[PDB]
């Protein structure tokens, strides 16, 4: 049962630039991961699973990186609709298992 | 080899020592149900089944009678009334490479649970809808053989444990495997209890003068009194006389 | 003559038995090998796949009168044999225990295996066959009987009396 | 289209029972690793339960012994019976189809609110 800690808590970046979010594990998580974007008002949507594999459809504007116990997600150019909450979910124990994050609130200006 | 299509061997017709089994040094976990280890070391059977494979450390708890999990529900399933024991070694050095000792691909998609000791080696495409990914992509393209990715940075839960399971069958057993030693040096000319390969008795043993034919093992006089015996070690013939007794 | 075959059937549906002598060694095997319409005449083998559970090898069992007694009662298949210099002679001679095997196959029928030099081998052949030396083999059936055996001073049987042959013997 | 629609969400008195249902579409359930997840209002998510393709089910520790997952294969649906609903279990519950290492959770359920009388 590896506890994940997200950082930073909040982030407000000017339009058109990049955004960087870190998620830190306590045991090894090297390639057991996923990133979810839960736009406020409905269920989350998977963007990038494993280490950096982009889920189908998911705009290339997203990029995942990291390995071991530390990972980071980066967005190239935030559009107005990118505002949502994001969670890094691990599944290092798959049958039966998952461990979620604290979520991150992303806004614009 | 792999947990996918594990490896087997059917031991028979030998003297099962066990002096090294579960007594050699680098063994990590050994435990049997139904049989105690020492009795085991003295038990004897019709056949033995050894089944070696390699699993991830965090899944060793699933090798148990009727135990449920992934590796024990869709990959390899041992019976509920399984008598015999399993052994697991933390092969955290022997089978691992920073590049990934994942040559073996375990089973993560099966249509229905296994019957005990059912080799279910197959190369198929688990799917949801009509076609497999040969004509579809993304949806319904699942492949049960997943790599391991064994590399040394991995923690214990993901270090390849090598496991070997022993299964003793006992039906109609003209048992061809029993290997307990227990042979003590012989004493002569004194009232001694002797047990020659099953012949049990008491008496004084003396050097023989009788010509045993090479296929004979015992000698008896009139009225079934076992009078002589040939040693199973040095093949020397010995005479038996009950030591003195009488009324006072 | 180089061997025998025992078993409940020639098909692979059951674990038949094989005993094959040779100039080098004996091969005893139990593998349910399905046989052809006729036993092959050794071109070293003619049978379907096998799934043997027991196999064994040792030195070979060899005017010379060769005798063998095949018995299968207690879950063991036992062989006795004797080879003597010299039709069956009137001379007396007892057989010695040769091998006592632990295999527990249910044997009910048996056949022989023949051989010949530079002979063709096929799964099915007519009654033409191939040439071989002049030879013959006799068969007798055992029955439960009571025998009075006479042992001499060296532990060898020299005479025997059939307890149920005639009134004087009885 | 491929989808998961949920039902059973509502209100029940503490200690009571309830039963949640999950329907799927354009995808089978019998052969899909099914998993019910839940979310407390304003908080993250937590894996609640999973049912396999062989029948061996699993539950989170917080709900072990009280909730039971089952599935109506005939019409490609999943179910979760709950009982002894306490003050914590007020949350929105989601139905999901998880593949795992070959693609993490993607397809999610509309959710179902589960609150208590008080
Ligand atoms: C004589 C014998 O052992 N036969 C079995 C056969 O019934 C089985 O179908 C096959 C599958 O491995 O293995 C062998
Ligand atoms: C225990 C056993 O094998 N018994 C067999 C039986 O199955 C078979 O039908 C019969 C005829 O061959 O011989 C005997
Ligand atoms: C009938 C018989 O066997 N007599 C034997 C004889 O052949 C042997 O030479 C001698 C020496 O042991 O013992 C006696």
């Amino acid at each position: 049962e590896r506890v994940m800690t997200q950082s930073p808590a909040t982030l407000s970046v000017s339009p058109g630039e990049r955004a960087t979010l870190s998620c830190r594990a306590s045991e090894s998580v090297s390639s057991d991961l996923a990133w979810y974007q839960q736009k406020p008002g409905q269920a989350p949507r998977l963007l990038i699973y494993g280490a950096s594999t982009r889920a189908t459809g998911i705009p290339a504007r997203f990029s995942g990186s990291g390995s071991g116990t530390e990972f980071t997600l980066t967005i190239s150019s935030l559009q107005s609709e990118d505002s949502a909450v994001y969670y890094c979910q691990q599944y290092n124990n798959w049958p039966p298992g998952y461990t979620f994050g604290q979520g991150t609130k992303l806004e614009i200006k | 080899a792999s947990v996918y299509a594990w490896n087997r061997k059917r031991i028979s017709n030998c003297v099962a020592d066990y002096s090294v089994l579960y007594n050699f040094a680098p063994f990590f976990a050994f435990k049997c149900y139904g049989v105690s280890p020492t009795k085991l070391n003295d038990l004897c059977f019709t056949n033995v089944y050894a089944d070696s494979f390699v699993i991830r450390g965090n899944e060793v708890s699933q090798i148990a009678p009727g135990q449920t999990g992934n590796i024990a529900d869709y990959n390899y399933k041992l019976p509920d009334d399984f008598t015999g024991c399993v052994i697991a070694w933390n092969s955290n050095k022997l089978d691992s490479k920073v590049g990934g000792n994942y040559n073996y691909r375990y089973r993560l998609f099966r249509k229905s649970n296994l019957k005990p000791f059912e080799r279910d080696i197959s190369t198929e495409i688990y799917q949801a809808g009509n076609k497999p990914c040969n004509g579809v992509a993304g949806v319904n393209c699942y492949f049960p053989l997943q790599s391991y990715g064994f590399r040394p940075t991995y923690g214990v839960g993901h270090q390849p444990y090598r496991v070997v399971v022993l299964s003793f069958e006992l039906l109609h057993a003209p048992a061809t495997v029993c290997g307990p030693k227990k042979s003590t040096n012989l004493v002569k000319n004194k009232c001694v209890n002797f047990n020659f390969n099953g012949l049990t008795g008491t008496g004084v043993l003396t050097e023989s003068n009788k010509k045993f034919l090479p296929f004979q093992q015992f000698g008896r006089d009139i009225a079934d009194t076992t009078d002589a015996v040939r040693d199973p070690q040095t093949l020397e013939i010995l005479d038996i006389t009950p030591c003195s007794f009488g009324g006072v | 003559i180089r061997g025998w075959i025992f078993g409940t059937t020639l098909d692979s549906k059951t674990q038949s038995l094989l005993i094959v002598n040779n100039a080098t060694n004996v091969v005893i095997k139990v593998c349910e090998f399905q046989f052809c319409n006729d036993p092959f005449l050794d071109f070293r083998v003619y049978s379907s796949a096998n799934n043997c559970t027991f196999e064994y090898v040792s030195q070979p069992f060899l005017k010379n009168l060769r005798e063998f007694v095949f018995k299968n009662i207690d879950g063991y298949f036992k062989i006795y044999s004797k080879h003597t210099p010299i039709d069956l002679p009137q001379g007396f001679s007892a057989l010695e225990p040769l091998v006592d095997l632990p295999i527990g196959i249910n044997i009910t029928r048996f056949q022989t295996l023949l051989a010949l030099h530079r002979s063709y081998l096929t799964p099915g052949d007519s009654s033409s066959g191939w040439t071989a030396g002049a030879a013959a083999y006799y068969v007798g059936y055992l029955q439960p009987r009571t025998f009075l055996l006479k042992y001499n001073e060296n532990g060898t049987i020299t005479d025997a009396v059939d307890c149920a042959l005639d009134p004087l013997s009885e | 289209e491929v989808q998961l629609v949920e039902s059973g969400g509502g209100l029940v008195q503490p200690g009571g029972s309830l039963r949640l249902s999950c329907a799927a579409s354009g995808i089978t359930v019998s052969r899909n690793y099914m998993s019910w997840v839940r979310q407390a209002p304003g908080k993250g998510l937590e894996w609640v339960s999973v049912m396999f393709a062989g029948g061996s089910t699993f539950y989170a520790d917080s709900v072990k012994g009280r909730f039971t997952i089952s599935r109506d294969n005939s019409k490609n649906t999943l179910y979760l019976q709950m009982n002894s609903l306490r003050a914590e279990d007020t949350a929105v519950y989601y139905c999901a189809r998880d593949l795992g290492v070959v693609g993490a959770t993607d397809y999610w359920g509309q959710g179902t609110l589960v609150t208590v009388s008080s």
